[PDB]
């Protein structure tokens, strides 16, 4: 489904939002192994577009995106149904790799 | 600071099975970053496995390590056995009984 994403990946602006709209729609859904699926086909593409810099083009809103900084969340959340302790190796590799 | 001595690496296998019997949740961060780490001599990270093999909860971590087991190359999957068939094995009393 996502190929013709993964093949054509740049720093245009509908890749940031992309994001968003998968975040949105698992809020609602709750799929766990396959957002977390879809979420580690696309690390490799963003590890690479971050070594360019963040100031370029939209990249920048693409990394803050991937990394949940742009949704409007609630103001006293205690966690996210997505989030179990098996996940802290997420970003466990993204400060070892996006520092 | 602790060495690389026999003695030593026998007590630091067995302290790391008692952690693991008392439930002490300070441990898996530790373990994690030796699992994940770089610079840690390799005969450490073969007795910590032991360590986890000979364990009651083994199966949690093989949960919890599924990513990393399966995309090595298969690598660290492969000298789990080597060591599983080394270590983790005991005499067959009641077999030597049988035959005299």
């Amino acid at each position: 489904y996502i190929k013709p994403f993964l093949d054509g990946f740049n720093g245009s602006e509908p890749i940031s939002e992309l994001f968003k709209k998968f975040i949105l729609v698992e809020d609602r859904l709750n799929t766990y192994a396959k957002f977390w699926k879809v979420w580690d086909l696309f690390f490799d593409k963003v590890v690479t577009l971050c070594k360019d810099g963040d100031r370029y083009w939209y990249v920048d809103k693409i990394i803050k995106s991937y990394l949940f900084a742009e949704s409007p969340w609630k103001e006293n959340s205690n966690g996210w149904h997505t989030f179990k302790d098996s996940n802290s190796q997420f970003f466990c590799d993204v400060s070892r790799t996006m520092g | 600071k602790i060495g690389e001595s026999l003695p030593v690496r026998r007590s630091f296998r067995n302290w790391i099975s008692e952690r693991l019997l008392l439930d002490d949740q300070s441990i898996k961060p530790f373990i994690a970053e030796i699992v994940c780490g770089e610079g840690i001599s390799n005969f450490w990270k073969d007795e910590l496995w032991v360590a986890v093999l000979l364990s009651d909860n083994s199966s949690i971590f093989f949960n919890y390590f599924k990513r990393y087991l399966l995309s090595s190359d298969q690598n660290l999957l492969k000298r789990l056995t080597f060591l599983l068939r080394l270590a983790c094995k005991d005499v067959d009393y009641d077999l030597l009984k049988q035959l005299g």
